[PDB]
RNA sequence: AGGAGUGGAGCCUGCGGCUUAAUUUGACUCAACACGGGAAACCUCACCCGGCCCGGACACGGACAGGAUUGACAGAUUGAUAGCUCUUUCUCGAUUCCGUGGGUGGUGGUGCAUGGCCGUUCUUAGUUGGUGGAGCGAUUUGUCUGGUUAAUUCCGAUAACGAACGAGACUCUGGCAUGCUAACUAGUUACGCGACCGGUCGGCGUAACUUCUUAGAGGGACAAGUGGCGUUCAGCCACCCGAGAUUGAGCAAUAACAGGUCUGUGAUGCCCUUAGAUGUCCGGGGCUGCACGCGCGCUACACUGACUGGCUCAGCGUGUGCCUACCCUACGCCGGCAGGCGCGGGUAACCCGUUGAACCCCAUUCGUGAUGGGGAUCGGGGAUUGCAAUUAUUCCCCAUGAACGAGGAAUUCCCAGUAAGUGCGGGUCAUAAGCUUGCGUUGAUUAAGUCCCUGCCCUUUGUACACACCGCCCGU
């Protein structure tokens, strides 16, 4: 019946705010001066993860995000 | 597979109860009184007894079709096997569920409690009922609840005749200040074969045949045929 | 009016009893 | 709710197909029995149907842990526009007679 | 009058107190306290400590082709393979997100705002018109001096006469039918074929049929017969004949309670809360915690008994599930055991099952003592159900072996297949009965009465009460 008074356990956990990125320019690279696009990111080797999807490049490892398939640099 | 006879009977009773509850909640405004389920080879006929059959059917039958489909979807009968009729009660004045619904929607319409109860009572009595009793309980006047009883004619209360001579209905009324409970009891008249009431007489009622008037023969007469 | 008789019979001794009795006569 | 577009679309085709829809009040069962093989959770059905009811497109009744929803005329028009169906296409409840 | 008790012991359970992070709380005379079907490991769950989720419809504005959605790794979890948060950077594509309104649902409050249901007054015998009579009138008579009854049940008196609800009648149930209907999902006789010494065959098979078993219809008991007592009435007592001369339940009036329930509900009105939530999942606690007080109970204190073998009889019934996982089990084998492994039957008068119950019966050993009575407590092992068994779920084994020698004041329940012993089923139930609800089995002592206690009804009487004695009211 009393108030929670839960100030002992944390000061309110912040929720996640996704950082806003403008476009997907960094993925493709035409700029060959000869209309030759070069893909700056690997693509996924899964069946439902064809040419459209790509795979992220952290300081190590390659990560998909769609099927969560990971290839460590090593 | 198949289930036991005990489970099968309990299950079809459960189905009937749920069907009746749903039909009540759906067609209380249309004078719903009951449902009869008839099982025939590859078909299930559901008879809905209501005072306003046209409202139950809806325009071009649309409403009834909806109901059928809903039943079809809920209880998992094979498609096209279940079907729903809609008939009228023989005597509305002698159905306590119908009278309870009438009183419910009279009270929901702002009618004064006593006027509605007395009107329902008089309609029941004019329909041939041997007696009736209408009780309305709740916050009728003010913040303190009270009960209010209207009786007329004869009304039995004990023994097995209460199970086939008096028909009982209990209903709720949702008002602004809370719930009013209405109870309607109708004592059916004795009807020999014709459904206005029970065929059996009251067990304590003894009828003595009036003897026909004979003339004692003064002299011995022999008739030859 | 029958409504007057009902409203009186509900509370024969109440805030509205005198008015309803006067209406009845 | 947040649901995939295909889920809402399939729910709407069912509802327009027979004009009615029943669903058990249970947010935890994983597949609606009629909308199985399309992977539509029962929670999605209930929440989409309550959205339509709030907008006035269906009428809802409840009895013994089950929702029953009937399509209204405004709901019929809205669903026809939403799924882009030819004016001559009508739900099963309006047929027969 | 008595029987069995219990109040004393130990344990099991519910209640208070104490304790606690929390020990969720409803209900305190009958009319709370093995009650909430309330046997809580999780769940349940309300309570406590932490942590995710929105399952915040819809309408109006912002933001928007990127609104917004997931997420592998390392950190971190001050528990988790919680993308919960950081770090990192892919992914999804109008379903959302950010505000304002507005909703929604809560086992949050209010049972003194309510409905419904239940309990209680009260299972008592009470309650009410119409016409008539009496009163100016509220009102009264009817509804009674008295006999009688379980009964306001009747008889009888009679300014009352006729009636109605309640009681009775009624329904279910227990007893009887060699009479009727008729049975390979019940049998019995008879006859064949077998196995043992005419006999015993739940050995095999098929005619008779319905006694036994089932379950339909009908019959049967009415105080009917006889003798007494009575107004010679209503009825009461005894006896014959008879299956039975009072089987047990169910339902139950007018009117009332501030009785219980918002914690059964998509029953509910008003409040409260609503996104670091009183919504909802998910970890872990609790609900059991123990100086103590109080209820319902279980097991005892032995010989009218324990032990060990042997023998032989039931009834009520429940069995494989919408979601829904979870059924009852014969037979074979393995293992003291609890169990385990294979194989079948059964959705059931078909299989478990011919339900091979316990007490009891027969024999054995003990030998009057805390004894071989009694089994609390406690140790060490073994299994089963479960996602987890520790605060020990339950079960098995071997050990250990407490109080208790019949219980003070004070109290409960009982009149015949009854009390009491004794097992068995149903509910609860993954696991499970010291509870409850039913069933048989063995089977009494005492009573056929009374207002003495306790109530509760009347009737007359008194009242200054009428919110009705928890009243009213007086003086400093
Ligand atoms: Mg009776
Ligand atoms: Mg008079
Ligand atoms: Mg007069
Ligand atoms: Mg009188
Ligand atoms: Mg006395
Ligand atoms: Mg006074
Ligand atoms: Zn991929």
């Amino acid at each position: 019946k009393k108030r929670k008074k839960k100030s002992y356990t944390t000061p309110k956990k912040n929720k996640h705010k996704r950082k806003k990125v403008k476009l997907a320019v960094l993925k493709y690279y035409k700029v060959d001066e000869n209309g030759k696009i070069s893909r700056l990111r690997r693509e996924c080797p899964s069946d439902e993860c064809g040419a459209g999807v790509f795979m992220a490049s952290h300081f190590d490892r390659h990560y998909c995000g769609k099927c969560c398939l990971t290839y460590c640099f090593n | 597979v198949q289930i036991s006879k005990k489970r099968k009977f309990v299950a079809d009773g459960i189905f009937k109860a749920e069907l009746n509850e749903f039909l009540t909640r759906e067609l209380a405004e249309d004078g719903y009184s009951g449902v009869e389920v008839r099982v025939t080879p590859t078909r299930t006929e559901i008879i809905i007894l209501a005072t306003r059959t046209q409202n139950v059917l809806g325009e071009k039958g649309r409403r009834i079709r909806e109901l059928t489909a809903v039943v079809q979807k809920r209880f998992g009968f094979p498609e096209g096997s279940v079907e729903l009729y809609a008939e009228k009660v023989a005597t509305r004045g002698l159905c306590a569920i119908a009278q309870a619904e009438s009183l419910r929607y009279k009270l929901l319409g702002g009618l004064a409690v006593r006027r509605a109860c007395y009107g329902v009572l008089r309609f029941i009595m004019e329909s041939g009922a041997k007696g009736c009793e209408v009780v309305v309980s709740g916050k009728l006047r003010g913040q303190r609840a009270k009960s209010m009883k209207f009786v007329d004619g004869l009304m039995i209360h004990s023994g097995d005749p209460v199970n086939y001579y008096v028909d009982t209905a209990v209903r709720h009324v949702l008002l602004r200040q809370g719930v009013l409970g209405i109870k309607v009891k109708i004592m059916l008249p004795w009807d020999p074969t014709g459904k206005i009431g029970p065929k059996k007489p009251l067990p304590d009622h003894v009828s003595i045949v009036e003897p026909k008037d004979e003339i004692l023969p003064t002299t011995p007469i022999s008739e030859q045929k | 009016c029958p409504e007057w008789m009902d409203d009186f019979e509900a509370d024969p001794k109440g805030k509205y009893a005198q008015n309803l009795l006067k209406k009845l006569i | 709710m947040l649901m995939p577009k295909k889920n809402r679309i399939a729910i709407y085709e069912l509802l327009f197909k027979e004009g009615v829809m029943v669903a058990k009040k249970d947010v935890h069962m994983p597949k609606h029995p009629e909308l199985a093989d399309k992977n539509v959770p029962n929670l999605h059905v209930m929440k989409a149907m309550q959205s339509l009811k709030s907008r006035g497109y269906v009428k809802e009744q409840f009895a013994w842990r089950h929702f029953y929803w009937y399509l209204t005329n405004e709901g019929i028009q809205y669903l026809r526009d939403y799924l882009h169906l030819p004016p001559e296409i009508v739900p099963a409840t309006l047929r027969r007679s």
